[PDB]
RNA sequence: GUUUUCGUUGUUUUUU
């Protein structure tokens, strides 16, 4: 808490149980954690590897 | 000494109070606000001359709740004692601490060191007044003084007299 | 050096849509505040009827006072100032 | 052209209006930060775009004055614009109040 | 509540002594000063006007103001009965008391024929006027204001003047 | 809650002519105050007391020349950190030329 | 009209001067003298006379008025108090200009390089720009190599040679080259110094420097008293529904004080100079950081927490700050938000407008001779229901709360009140979506009273709004006033936006079912 | 000085048109009645047969033609295009006449070409755009009308008039009136905010979407890059 | 007793 800055905020959020898969499909993210320093296309758009 | 100022003031009428005869109806209510009033800048109201001609330029409409500005200008001779005022006056009251002299709308107020050491009271004389070699201070006399106070107080500025110097008393 | 002379008035001689609700909104709210009537009413409970029908016959007491860029004016009655 | 570009049509006066503003000083003026704030009116505007305490700073250094009569001095003083129905003041007037009956006068 | 023709005057740095109205240093303050406008910019100078005069002016004006109420139809307080308010009828029934105590000429020709004779400031002259005086010593003793010009002039003055005082 | 009412909304009434219907929403609708400030000096600098009925210019000593404002809060807050920067925001009631 | 009367007359600001803030008159407008840095007199309300929460200052409740004015938030105004430094500083917007006016004029008496003797210069001068002549006059005194002690005929300049001026940290240091190059006398250019030169400068000079003699000051431009907000700017800021936490404001005010103190300590005390130095970068930074925390190069002042402290500088500039959040953009009354639904035996101009709507918005309608038997009938209706009265508004300005009003129905109606009626049907309001980019997107429909929670529509009129009935939130104004009913029937009816001006084309056709249908 | 909802596209008929067609359209002749006025139209053909006020009237209006055509087709439209946004829909007008008085048939006609001439005359300078008294306030009024004027000529010369519609008194009359009106309506609204206006204007078409156009072009216009991609 | 009293920082997710 003292090093606030600096702090990545997002990893652990509230469990959703709005509906059951607002649990499950909850559980199975995965983030990028790079920024809208720069805005890009590449973060967000599909790519092949993806398939 | 009698000034003669461009006086004017502002109304906001209420926005029922519109007709034909508008314009006049500011007139008397001018003629309603502008008297029995004093100021620092003006001095004493006393009277507006030709108040039956008064230009109030062509009138504005407030954008609201109906009311209007009205810039009415005119001129009216208005009173204002000044500092250093060598005039005759006529003394209303006779007092240990100054005698009052009823000049105006205001009171002359004479303060304890500005007071001849030939005058002494005296208040079994009546009326109680000043006596003196050819000296006579009393009710409807004309005496000569000189205001030297004038302090701005928004409802009436006083007026100080001095009769501590040469040629000052009765004449 | 304020007021531009009548005739030299050099813009429309037409009352404007800004104008037109400036004048309307002007009137029926003073009639609104009781103020004096310059046209007839039939049932026009709401003020806006009664302005509305005042600027019609442009039977109202209003002028426009039109500024000029360079800082004059042009006064406008509204008897004078066509309709539009 | 570039309107024309996706086949849009636009009414020719008023990027008319654009461009000759563009033009109307003698060079090329841009939207760019500093180049609208290069401007030296009333700072109320180029100040509120961005930036706002340099403006402020310049201005007050040069103990400028702003005469209100920027759209945004009134609409952030909250007053009649003047624009449109604000382009005039329409007033009471004496001529017309003649003509009324004499039943009308105010008490 | 009263406004004035008289604007500007903000803020200012650069200060003067001309704040405190003094008349025997002939200091009349910045709302009185030498170059003033009216409402509508028309050049024009400050109205001085005797005590005598400004009796005539106040009284013809309060005729003409009742004769025109009256719409065809001379006493101090029945004119001074023209306004509303107490306080007001008060002021103005002991303002005209003064003017009627400190009026030296009495009548409309004399005060006349001393206005044309009377009017360089006209202050000056004007304060001249009001003050009533009897010979030169009296008048340079109650008049630190006019101490040297070169051409005193005022001798013929205060002899005509006299001539023109009230007898009683 | 009220709804906030975006600039671009602001500007589209301004090219709909909308003077007395924007001014009121940022009148009555919005922030409006009334306040006593100087003609001198020209600031918010006055002692204010309508029930005493005075009006003192502690800046300018200024008393009759004091003139009352009924302009948005926020315009009040604008001034008041303009005064906290060292900054004199001289509001006129006239034009200087 | 609404206000309690105020014998000052109506007007409204024409002009507005810029400029800096002279310490005398900023005791001119200190009401009161602030040097305690404790807030809260002892603990047990009435917080203490002459600190940063002077009551004088200003009141913060409802019942408390302020000890100045002698009215509370009603009335209140904020006043205003002062600070004196223990000893002068710079404003963190001004030290580059510190630079500036440190590269024109002598170190010692305090007067330009040069004046209008030199063509050049004089040119400069009659400039009527302020800021363009005094850099003019940096651009020509870059042309002489030295403070000229004469013409480059003593222009009663000191001739020491101009410092190498630079910002260096909080402060400036000037390299004085005396009599190739001599030592380097960089120093700390102390704050009095440059006062002493400042007043040395002739109003001639400073007017060429670009400066006002009545008007903003390079004397003014260094800080010798810092202003004390009143406490109704940075109040007790609900931390928790009742327990308050301190405002940042107040806690940097705090910080600054007790600075300043530990400074007017520094003297009567044994101060071995270094913790002089340090007590007053302390404070130095500390009324940075009341201008402005974020500076440059430095960990800004934060909180315990870890959060950095705020500053006056953050509030001003953004995206919704002071002027963009809160004067450009700011909330209005009478306005609802709500679903849009289609209607399509609904005309153009109008919108179903819910109940709910029609009834919490409402129209203030004057009590006429013509209205007075529908508004008498309004008003004993009943607040709960439609059409009826919630508040009536005496022509004085008193108010009644129909709802708590037991007797609601019995407020017989002046001709010049004002009665909240409710929005009926046919009430034309502002009609507002987010985005609005075209101006076609601000338009008047005429509120139609009808049940369901959304806005009924017309087809044809949403295609302009390019939107559509997926659960999208729609804006509707109630005008206050006869002006404002106007100008909506006359400037933004949604027959006044048929057509487009962009491709002065209509904005509007037939969609849809209706169309298919035609064809 | 007009806003952007009182003009519409209209053909000016002069500017496109072969010399010889435009002639055969614009040009009369009256001493062979093979190229004349038919005299079913007319109660007055033995008067225009052989008359020369007439046919004098006809040319000096003929060449004012030639000269709009020169002012359109080398100066104001030059290339490819005659269809333009003016104002006043004279198409309708002419038609809503037509229509009223009951234009059909081949009756002949009351009216004399002078009221024709006179009337379009007196139209072309009735047009207010600049009000005032300065010679540069009339300049700028000719500068604004010069295209409606040439427009009305390539639509309202009497030739046309009478071959194709022959309007009468009321007819005439009418369509000079309804024209000055709508042109008098058909002026800006002082006050308008333009500026905002013209913002909008251009900015919502870019709300929607090689070589540089579209968002691209515009961002090197708007921040004024020295030199465009 | 007419009247009559809640707020913010930060965090996440959202909504045509
Ligand atoms: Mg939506
Ligand atoms: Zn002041
Ligand atoms: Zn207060
Ligand atoms: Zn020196």
């Amino acid at each position: 808490q003292k090093k606030a800055m600096s702090s990545r905020a997002g990893v652990s959020q509230v469990l959703n149980r709005y509906t059951y898969s607002s649990t499950l499909s909850h559980l199975r993210r995965t983030n990028t954690p790079i920024g809208r320093d720069g805005k890009l296309a590449k973060p967000r758009q599909l790519h092949n590897t993806h398939w | 000494m009698f000034f003669l100022k461009d006086l004017s003031l502002i109304l906001t009428l209420h926005p029922s109070y519109f007709g034909p005869q508008m314009n006049q109806y500011l007139r008397e209510k001018l003629l309603t606000d502008v008297e029995g009033t004093c100021t620092g800048q003006f001095g004493y109201i006393v009277t507006v001359l030709d108040g039956m001609n008064i230009d109030v330029g062509k009138g504005r409409i407030i954008p609201g709740s109906g009311s209007a500005e009205f810039e009415v200008k005119y001129r009216a001779v208005v009173w204002k004692p000044f500092k250093g005022e060598v005039v005759d006056a006529i003394v209303s009251n006779v007092s240990p601490i100054g005698f009052f002299a009823d000049v105006g709308p205001l009171n002359v107020f004479v303060s304890t060191r500005l007071i001849p050491d030939n005058l002494v009271y005296n208040p079994s004389n009546s009326p109680p007044a000043y006596m003196s070699n050819d000296e006579l201070i009393t009710k409807g006399s004309k005496v000569r003084l000189k205001v030297v106070g004038t302090r701005t107080d928004v409802n009436e500025i006083y007026a100080i007299g001095s009769i501590k110097e040469d040629f000052l008393g009765a004449i | 050096e304020l007021a531009i002379l009548k005739e030299e008035r050099t813009t429309t001689p037409y009352l404007t849509k800004y104008e037109r609700a400036r004048i309307l909104g002007t009137r029926a709210l003073q009639i609104s505040m009781n103020a004096p009537v310059l046209v007839d009413i039939e049932g026009e409970t709401d003020p806006l009827q009664i302005a509305m029908k005042e600027l019609s016959q442009r039977k109202i007491p209003l002028v426009i006072r039109r500024y000029l860029p360079d800082g004059s004016y042009e006064d406008w009655g509204c008897d004078e100032l066509i309709v539009d | 052209n570039v309107i024309a570009f996706d086949g849009s049509y636009v009414n020719y006066r008023h990027m008319a209006l654009l461009v000759d503003v563009m033009t109307s000083r003698g060079y090329l003026m841009a939207i760019t930060r500093h180049g609208i704030n290069r401007a030296d009116t009333g700072a109320l505007m180029r100040c509120s775009f961005e930036e706002t305490v340099e403006i402020l700073f310049e201005a007050g250094a040069a103990a400028e004055l702003d005469d209100c009569r920027g759209v945004s001095e009134n609409v952030m003083l909250g007053q009649l614009a003047p624009m449109g129905t604000g382009a005039f003041d329409v007033m009471i007037d004496e001529k017309l109040l003649t003509s009324l009956p004499a039943d009308y006068a105010p008490t | 509540v009263s406004t004035s023709t008289v604007g500007a005057r903000r803020r200012r740095a650069k200060q003067q002594v001309d704040d405190e109205e003094n008349a025997t240093l002939l200091r009349l303050g910045p709302e009185f000063a030498l170059k003033q406008y009216d409402h509508d910019g028309n050049e024009h100078d400050l109205i001085a006007l005797s005590l005598s005069e400004s009796r005539l002016l106040i009284r013809e004006a309060l005729k003409a103001r009742s004769r025109a109420r009256n719409g065809g139809v001379i006493d101090d307080d029945e004119l001074a009965k023209v306004t509303s308010g107490a306080v007001a009828n008060g002021v103005v029934k002991k303002t005209l008391d003064y003017l009627n105590t400190f009026a030296r000429f009495k009548d409309e020709e004399t005060c006349t024929a001393v206005d044309q004779l009377l009017h360089l400031h006209p202050f000056e002259i004007a304060q001249l006027s009001s003050l009533g005086c009897e010979d030169v010593d009296e008048a340079i003793t109650l008049i630190p204001s006019l101490a040297a010009k070169k051409e005193v002039n005022l001798q013929r003055i205060l002899d005509e003047l006299n001539r023109l005082e009230d007898p009683y | 809650g009220g709804l906030r009412f975006g600039e671009m909304e602001r500007d589209c009434m301004i090219a709909h002519g909308a003077a007395g219907f924007l001014k009121e929403r940022l009148m009555e609708a919005s922030d409006a105050f009334r306040v006593h400030v100087c003609g001198i000096c020209g600031l918010m600098s006055v002692i204010a007391n309508l029930k005493k009925n005075q009006f003192e210019c502690r800046s300018c000593k200024n008393k009759t020349n004091i003139y009352q404002l009924h302009i948005p809060y926020a315009a009040k807050l604008l001034f008041q950190e303009l005064m906290a920067m060292n900054i004199a925001p001289r509001l006129y009631t006239e034009r200087s030329g | 009209s609404q206000f309690p009367y105020s014998s000052a007359p109506l007007r409204s600001v024409k002009e507005v001067q810029f400029g800096l803030l002279s310490p005398e008159e900023i005791r001119a407008i200190s009401v009161v003298k602030i040097e305690y840095p404790e807030i809260m007199d002892e603990s047990r309300q009435r917080p203490r006379e002459g600190g940063l929460n002077d009551p004088k200052l200003g009141s913060i409740d409802r019942n408390f008025k302020c000890q100045t004015c002698g009215e509370g938030m009603a009335e209140c105004p904020g006043h205003f108090g002062h600070m004196e430094l223990a000893k002068p500083v710079f404003h963190i917007g001004f030290i580059p200009k510190i630079k500036k006016v440190c590269e024109c004029i002598c170190m010692n008496c305090g007067k330009l390089l040069l004046d209008e003797t030199n063509p050049t210069m004089a040119q400069a001068i009659r400039i009527r720009d302020p800021k363009k002549r005094f850099n003019a006059v940096w651009q020509l005194c870059k042309t002489k190599m030295v403070c000229e002690a004469d013409a480059p005929v003593s222009r009663g300049g000191c001739g020491n040679t101009q410092p190498v001026v630079r910002k260096d940290g909080m402060k400036l240091w000037g390299t004085w080259k005396k009599s190739r190059d001599a030592q380097p006398e960089r120093k700390l250019l102390t704050p009095g110094e440059i006062l002493n030169v400042f007043k040395h400068i002739s109003p001639e000079d400073c007017f060429r420097l670009g400066f006002n003699e009545d008007y903003a000051r390079p004397e003014w431009m260094i800080i010798t008293v810092l202003p004390v907000p009143p406490p109704q700017v940075r109040p007790s800021i609900a931390m928790d529904e009742t327990t308050q936490g301190q405002d940042d404001l107040t806690h940097k005010l705090s910080d600054i004080l007790k600075a300043n103190i530990n400074v007017q300590k520094l003297e009567m005390d044994g101060s071995p100079q270094h913790i002089i130095n340090e007590v007053e970068q302390l404070l130095q930074f500390h009324v940075a950081t009341y201008m402005d925390n974020d500076i440059a190069g430095q960990p800004q002042a934060l909180q315990k927490s870890g959060r950095p402290v705020k500053a006056i500088r953050a509030r001003l500039k953004g995206k919704e700050g002071r002027l963009r959040g809160n004067l450009m953009g700011k909330r209005v009354d009478f306005s609802a938000r709500t679903v849009i639904s289609g209607d399509p035996n609904l005309e153009l101009d109008q919108v179903g407008v819910p109940i709910s709507i029609a009834k919490t918005l409402s129209y203030p309608e004057t009590v006429t001779q013509y209205n007075i038997h529908r508004l008498t009938e309004y008003v004993r209706n009943g607040p709960n229901e439609h059409p009826g009265a919630k508040y009536v508004i005496r022509d004085n300005g008193d108010r009644i709360d129909l709802r708590y009003h037991k007797r609601a129905g019995d407020i017989v109606l002046q001709y010049g009140w004002k009665v909240e009626r409710h929005l009926m049907d046919d009430d034309p309001v502002l009609f507002n979506r987010q985005p609005s980019l075209h101006k076609m997107s601000m338009m008047a429909h005429r509120v139609k009273v009808m049940p369901y929670s959304t806005f009924r529509l017309n087809l044809s009129v949403t295609s302009p709004y390019n939107a559509d009935f997926d659960g999208d939130e729609m804006n509707l104004h109630v005008p206050q006033s006869e002006e404002t009913r106007a100008e909506l029937s006359q400037l933004c009816a949604v027959p006044l936006q048929i057509v487009s001006p962009q491709s002065n084309k209509p904005v509007m056709g037939i969609v849809q079912d209706t169309l298919c249908g035609v064809r | 000085g007009l806003d952007g909802t009182q003009v519409e596209r209209q053909t000016i008929d002069t500017i496109p048109g072969s010399d010889k067609a435009f002639h055969k359209r614009y040009y009369v002749d009256l001493m062979d009645e093979k190229n004349s006025i038919k005299p079913d139209v007319i109660e007055y053909a033995a008067d225009i047969l052989g008359d020369v006020e007439l046919q004098k009237e006809l040319n000096s209006e003929y060449e004012q033609l030639v000269s709009d055509r020169k002012f359109l087709r080398e100066i104001v439209f030059v290339n490819g295009d005659h269809n333009w946004p003016l104002p006043v829909n004279l198409r309708r007008i002419i038609q809503n006449a037509q229509q009223i008085f009951h234009l059909d048939r081949a009756k002949a006609s009351d009216l004399t070409i002078p009221e024709i001439i006179h009337g379009v005359r007196d139209l072309c300078k009735k047009l207010f755009v600049l009000r005032g008294e300065n010679e540069l306030i009339k300049e700028a009024q000719q500068n604004a009308t010069s295209l409606f004027q040439c427009l009305v000529r390539a639509r309202l010369a009497t030739r046309r008039i009478l071959e194709e519609f022959r309007l009468n008194r009321d007819a005439f009359e009418w369509v000079l009136g309804t024209i000055e009106a709508q042109f008098q309506r058909s002026l800006v609204h002082p006050g308008e905010m333009v500026g905002v206006i013209a913002a909008q204007s251009i900015g919502e078409p870019a709300t929607q979407m090689n070589v540089t156009l579209g968002v691209p072009r515009l961002k090197e216009i708007l921040n004024v890059a020295k030199n465009i991609k």
